[PDB]
């Protein structure tokens, strides 16, 4: 029976360990996936804005060769 | 020596919590400066210097609202390191309240919260205000209590979770930030009270006479019904029932946690008349859907238990009766599986109001906190809310551009579901 | 404008009743998940009643009454006629009856007036319903030889039999509930009757209307329908809606209610009427289909949004 | 604080933008100097557009910017054209020639950077920058093809701020030039793309108003700007004082924006006119009425996603809430039964001006009618490629035209989509 109360014990303390254990590692998980999301996003949304650049520096370039070509 | 700290988060959280402190402070006989001439129960909720200061941390992703507490009435109440706030807000957002935003506030609130811990001789835990519905109230709350989970374990922590009502609702993505906190504090909660702000509204429209109620005219009767709550743990006696042992018949499974309550009586200062009110007619008044802190048909829902905290002149051999006259009389049915009784509280403390209140001043007043499968129609009308913008994906863009994914929000609303279908079994016979 | 919506396909009566509000002009039918209507012709079961009168500045009416389950499964009206106090010490013309459990369970208290009635030579038929014997211990195997909740309610023995064919027959009557709880009973009833003779010993074992069986009562008893029988069936239905009508109001909720309900009697050679049973969805005889509609469509949806002598309103006295 | 940097771009968004400067210059109780002479408690968030300066003055937070000096000459002459801030005045010599591909790529590239540079001087001075809002037409060349490359560059520069625009839409009733079209199809291709949520003024509509209902039978741009200006104080109310309800740029944005590309809002104004002249159920009805639309589209030939009221002045809020409910409820199919609740109600104390007030926002999906008609002229002008030369002849391909017609047909299916849902 003491050998039981000992089991019992060591269970809770495993349990409530090793679940504030998961939930620091999945919390950190989700906060680095989101912050890997969120960057992703504006990234994506600045590559959008340097090929519209990319672009007018052609548009810009298209209009010289038509000038020295009249 | 089982101390409680409050943490009030975002708007609704501050603001409410600016009426249970000054509504506490009345009752103690605390003066706005922390002095208290009378002078312990009330140290669970109360740090002394001759100065009693709340053991409260307010918490707010920006400085108007909180700026309202550091220059007001109650301005020397608080110690300043006691009122956090960022710069911008999580506008409406539970991503930016959560991920955006939370993490470069949340680690400062932690220590600020330590620091009350450490003046703790033996924390009981925390009790949580915040609305469902703002960015800061559902996001931010929510990843509070997560690392609250981590950093004490153990500790008991409770909410006053404000429920969005139509009539006050400041934005059309409520029901997604209510699914999402629900979710997320759902393991982290040991026990929660939902305040639907549509229910406390028609309260101070019918019980109080007002035309429009304000925020100040929804927080004062909140504050009295919070005040019940948590007035067994600032006074003792030999009838006072700690709330701890409540909670143990409140909760019988750990995601049945949100208890109803109701109170009475609600009389409003001018319509007074001076009618005393009996033990009996209160102890009926918790029995009308009207008196109900969420919107919710009790008749057709099953308890899982039932409490009554009484507060001013009140003495067994009345609560006996009227609760002998009450069974036999009102659709109160139990779950087969929980013994069909009341746990009662007297405090003889009796009701304080605010004067210059909307609320009379009573001589004896209730507060009934049941486990009845009723408040789920709560969650099936957010529920239904979040299904019809989510079929279309309406503004999840918002929330998938803080880092967010669709996959949260079903995850949330598949745990939701299956809340709906705990409340439905444990309605079920054996 | 008025909007509805009709969450229940199976149910005959509704869906001439749809057909009815559609041809006013008066209304428009939704979605079966559009919230914003005024009318819901909600499912027979899991209905969303916690969603309803939530709407700002919509006027919600449902055709069901929150509760009334309580009197339509057996086993619950079973237990509210033993226990409501407008019912327990007056009732007496509601078959002796005892709810058992197969896996709180009446079943002691069965044993005990069973064994009353053999000991005294009383009559000891009962009928098992979710089998009809006089045994008792066939009855019990029975009911645990089954996953359900089983009733063991008193046979009626000597039912009133109609002549020519001696056969058995059940009356079915509807009861229309509107909001603000009036009990409307269609003056048309049906009787559901059997096409062979009975017998008293084998336990294995046909629409008449009422103007047919006023008919046969006078000449076959010299007695009319009314003053023995209908009386009889409006106070029963009084007191059966009255006794849950606290428990059921929807004066304090923000949504109105109303229901048909379909009540069973049995009429024994006495000519006392037993309530059998309540049915919370019944179904109409082919006949009577215009008619009933037509007084739902009156009665209890055009009173909360609007644009005769079929039913008799029951009142006390 | 919660900080707004305004630009204003060309001819027609420096006029409409110092119109916008002078309403609520005057409403926040600021004098031409500066100087405050007001009173209540204006002032609580003044900060949101103007910047504290030495000597207790408030200075306008905006950028003035066009290709041509003379409607610069004209602000800075006119009333409150000293209360600017001169270095903000940021101006070219040869205009744009009402020519979305000048402002766009070429005369405007030469001068955006320096534009920019008064743009992250005004940020950095920001406690709390919460983005940016544009005033400028669609039509003309300055504020049109530069306004949208502005966009552009701060977007990349500012991705995690808002930009909110006020587009003055273009119109052959009240027209100079025929490539307004043109013009005005390649800046919605942007704006779908760069914008958080964008106010559609439609000139026809501000026209139609002028001359039915108002009676103006020669409406002139000062009587078009009236409107204009009424409305941007209008929607601009929940951002200048203190209230719940919309009262920053993103809850806006969050509130009204369902879908990212259908942020187009279409404006509503009662009661109509000022300029000389003389219930809250008449205010209600009034700001719902197509009538009262701010662009040319038949409300009633769409549904409403979201819609933000604002009413000014005194009254019973017990009044509002039961004329809001009865609007809605009475035309319960004209808003989308799968976005709950997507009616929200403001109240302001503070009056325009005119003892009361209502201004309507909504995000209705007939906003495409706007839209269709831009579509259907410049499709008669491209099917023939007529004048185009102009904008090939700046370096522009045709492909480009191809591209923005088509992403503007794009959004009309879309918003289309959405109103059959
Ligand atoms: N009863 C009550 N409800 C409030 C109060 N303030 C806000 N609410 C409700 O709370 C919800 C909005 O949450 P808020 O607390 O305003 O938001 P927040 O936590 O500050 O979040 P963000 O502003 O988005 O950063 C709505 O349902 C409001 O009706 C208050 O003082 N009392
Ligand atoms: N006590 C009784 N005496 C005589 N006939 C009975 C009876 N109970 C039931 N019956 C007959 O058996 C049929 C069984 O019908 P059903 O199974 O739908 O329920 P019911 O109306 O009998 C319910 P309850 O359990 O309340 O008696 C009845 O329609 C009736 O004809
Ligand atoms: N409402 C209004 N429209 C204007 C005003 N000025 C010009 N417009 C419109 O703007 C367009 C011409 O572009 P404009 O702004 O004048 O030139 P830009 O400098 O090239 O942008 C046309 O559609 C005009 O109707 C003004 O002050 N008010
Ligand atoms: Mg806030």
């Amino acid at each position: 029976k003491r050998e039981h109360e000992r089991e019992v014990i060591q269970k809770a303390i495993e349990e409530n360990n090793n679940f504030i254990k998961m939930a620091k590692e999945k919390l950190a998980q989700k906060m680095e996936s989101n912050k890997e999301n969120r960057e992703a996003h504006l990234a994506a949304m600045l590559e959008r804005l340097q090929e519209k650049d990319k672009h007018a520096e052609e548009v810009r370039k298209n209009k010289e060769l038509k000038e020295e070509a009249s | 020596m089982r101390e409680c700290i409050s943490i009030h988060v975002g708007q609704a959280g501050v603001q409410i919590g600016n009426a249970c402190w000054e509504l506490y402070c009345l009752e103690h006989g605390i003066q706005p400066d922390g002095q208290m001439p009378s002078d312990d129960s009330f140290n669970t909720f109360f740090s002394e210097t001759g100065k009693h200061v709340p053991r409260a941390v307010f918490v707010d992703l920006e400085p108007t609202v909180i700026d309202e507490v550091r220059t007001g009435t109650y301005r020397q109440l608080f110690h300043p390191e006691q009122l956090i706030t960022g710069k911008e807000d999580a506008a409406n957002n539970y991503a930016r309240g959560h991920y955006t935003i939370g993490k470069e506030i949340i680690d400062l609130v932690l220590d600020r919260i330590r620091k009350l811990a450490d003046q703790c001789t033996g924390l009981q835990g925390f009790l949580v205000f915040h609305s469902f519905g703002g960015g800061t109230g559902s996001g931010f709350t929510s990843l509070l209590m997560e690392r609250l989970s981590v950093d004490y374990g153990k500790k008991s922590k409770l909410e006053f979770s404000i429920y969005p009502a139509p009539q006050v609702s400041t934005a059309v993505v409520e029901p997604y930030n209510s699914i999402l906190t629900t979710h997320t504090t759902l393991e982290h909660s040991d026990c929660a009270f939902m305040v639907d702000n549509e229910a406390i509204y028609d309260i101070c429209r019918r019980n109080l006479d007002i035309e429009r109620p304000t925020y100040t005219n929804l927080n004062r009767l909140i504050s009295q019904i919070v005040s019940s709550i948590t007035a067994s743990l600032r006074f003792d006696g030999a009838l006072n029932v700690d709330l701890t042992e409540f909670q143990t018949n409140l909760v019988p499974y750990p995601r049945i946690h949100f208890p109803l309550a109701t109170y009475a009586p609600v009389i409003s200062a001018e319509k007074a008349y001076h009618e005393q009110l009996s033990v009996a007619e209160i102890t009926n008044a918790c029995f009308e859907p009207a008196n109900q802190m969420v919107k919710c048909d009790p008749r057709h829902g099953k308890y899982m238990a039932c409490c009554l905290l009484y507060r001013g002149d009140v003495v067994p051999k009345d609560v006996n009766a009227a609760i002998a006259t009450i069974k036999t009389k009102r659709s109160i049915q139990f779950v087969d599986w929980c013994p069909t009784g009341f746990k009662v509280g007297i405090n003889y403390q009796p009701p304080t109001v605010v004067p210059g209140g909307d609320l009379a001043k009573v001589q004896r007043a209730v507060c009934m906190l049941s486990n009845t499968t009723a408040i789920a129609e709560a969650w099936a009308r957010l529920d239904h809310k979040f299904d019809l913008m989510y079929a279309k994906r309406a503004f999840v863009h918002w929330y998938v551009g803080e880092g967010m994914e669709e996959g949260e929000f079903s995850e949330a609303r598949e745990d939701m579901a299956a809340l709906e279908k705990d409340y439905e079994e444990v309605g079920v016979d054996s | 404008g008025y909007t509805f919506v009709v969450r229940d396909e199976n149910s005959s009566v509704y869906a001439e009743v749809s057909r009815l509000l559609l041809a006013t002009g008066h209304w428009k039918r939704l979605r079966r998940d559009n919230p914003r209507f005024n009318l819901m012709l909600g499912e027979r079961n899991r209905l969303p009643f916690g969603r309803l009168g939530h709407e700002p500045g919509l006027v919600q009416l449902v055709n069901y009454y929150r509760g009334a389950d309580k009197l339509c499964r057996k086993a619950s009206l079973v237990k509210l006629i033993k226990t409501s106090p407008e019912l327990a010490e007056s009732c007496t013309w509601f078959p002796e009856s005892y709810v058992i459990y197969p896996t709180t369970d009446e079943r002691e208290f069965f044993l005990a007036s069973y064994n009353r009635k053999k000991e005294d030579g009383e009559g000891n038929v009962w009928i098992a319903k979710s089998l009809i014997s006089s045994e008792a211990s066939e009855l019990l195997d029975f009911i645990d030889n089954q996953g359900q909740v089983h009733v063991i309610q008193k046979y009626l023995e000597h039912p009133l039999l109609l002549e020519p064919g001696h056969r058995k027959f059940d009356i079915r009557s509807w009861v229309l509930v509107d909001h603000q709880y009036n009990i409307y009973l269609y003056r048309e009833g049906v009787l559901r009757t059997a096409s062979e003779p009975y017998h008293v010993d084998n336990f294995q074992d046909n629409e008449m209307f009422f103007k047919e069986f006023n008919q046969y009562l006078t000449s076959a008893l010299n007695i009319t329908l009314e003053s023995s029988i209908l009386l009889q069936i409006k106070h029963i239905i009084r007191n059966c809606l009255l006794s849950v009508e606290p428990a059921i109001s929807t004066k304090h909720l923000p949504y109105q209610s109303f229901q048909l309900f379909g009540f069973d009697f049995m009429v024994d050679e006495e000519l006392k009427v037993w309530l059998i049973e309540v049915n919370g969805a019944p179904a109409c005889a082919q006949k009577l289909y215009a008619e009933l509609c037509q007084g739902i469509v009156d009665i209890a949806i055009s009173s909360v949004f609007p644009p005769p002598a079929a039913f008799i309103k029951l009142e006390n006295l | 604080m919660r900080e707004i940097v305004h630009i204003q771009a060309g001819q027609c968004g420096n006029q409409i933008g110092a119109k916008f400067w002078e309403v609520i210059s005057d409403e926040h109780g600021i004098d031409p100097t500066g100087s405050y002479h007001g009173d209540s408690d204006q002032l609580e968030r003044i900060n949101v557009y103007y910047n504290e300066a030495t000597g207790n003055k408030y200075v306008p937070r905006a950028i003035l910017v066009d290709l041509e000096p003379g409607t610069m000459d004209s602000v800075r002459s006119g009333p409150f054209g000293q209360i600017f801030r001169p270095d903000n005045f940021v101006f070219g010599q040869s205009g744009a020639g009402n020519n979305w591909a000048k402002g766009h790529y070429t005369e405007g590239a030469e001068l955006v950077d320096s534009v920019l540079d008064v743009v992250r001087k005004e940020s950095e001075s920001c406690d709390c920058l919460q983005g940016f809002q544009l005033t400028h037409s669609l039509g003309g060349g300055t504020g049109s093809g530069m306004g949208t490359l502005l966009i552009s560059k701060i977007r990349e520069e500012y991705p995690d701020r808002i930009m909110n625009t006020f587009s003055v839409m273009p119109s052959p009733k009240v027209s100079d030039t025929v490539v307004e079209p043109y013009n005005a199809t390649l800046s919605v291709h942007q704006l779908v793309e760069n914008t958080d949520e964008t106010y559609c003024i439609d000139n026809e509509a501000l026209y139609d108003i002028c001359f039915r209902t108002l009676k103006l039978t020669t409406p002139t741009y000062g009587d078009l700007n009236h409107l204009v200006s009424a409305t941007m104080s209008g929607v601009t109310t929940c951002l200048r004082f203190p209230g719940q309800l919309n009262a920053d740029l993103r809850k806006l944005a969050v509130n009204m924006v369902p879908f990212p590309r259908l942020h187009f809002f279409m404006p509503g104004f009662a009661p109509l006119t000022s300029r000389g002249s003389q219930t809250v159920p008449e205010l209600t009805q009034q700001m719902f009425d197509s009538k009262n639309m701010m662009a040319a589209c038949d409300p009633r030939h769409g549904r409403y996603l979201t819609v933000a009221a604002i009413f000014r002045g005194r009254m019973s809020m017990k009044e509002v809430d039961e004329q809001m409910l009865n609007v809605q409820n009475k035309n319960s199919s004209y808003f989308v039964e799968w976005i709950p609740n997507n009616v929200k109600t403001a109240v302001c104390d503070i009056p325009p001006g005119l003892k009361m007030s209502a201004t309507f926002i909504g995000n209705s999906t007939a906003i495409q009618e706007l839209f269709k008609r831009i579509s259907e002229q410049f499709t008669a002008m491209f099917r023939r490629k007529a004048f185009l030369h102009w904008y090939t002849g700046e370096g522009m391909d045709e492909m480009e035209f191809t591209e923005a017609e088509s992403n503007m047909n794009d959004l009309v299916s879309e918003y289309q989509q959405y109103q059959d849902a």
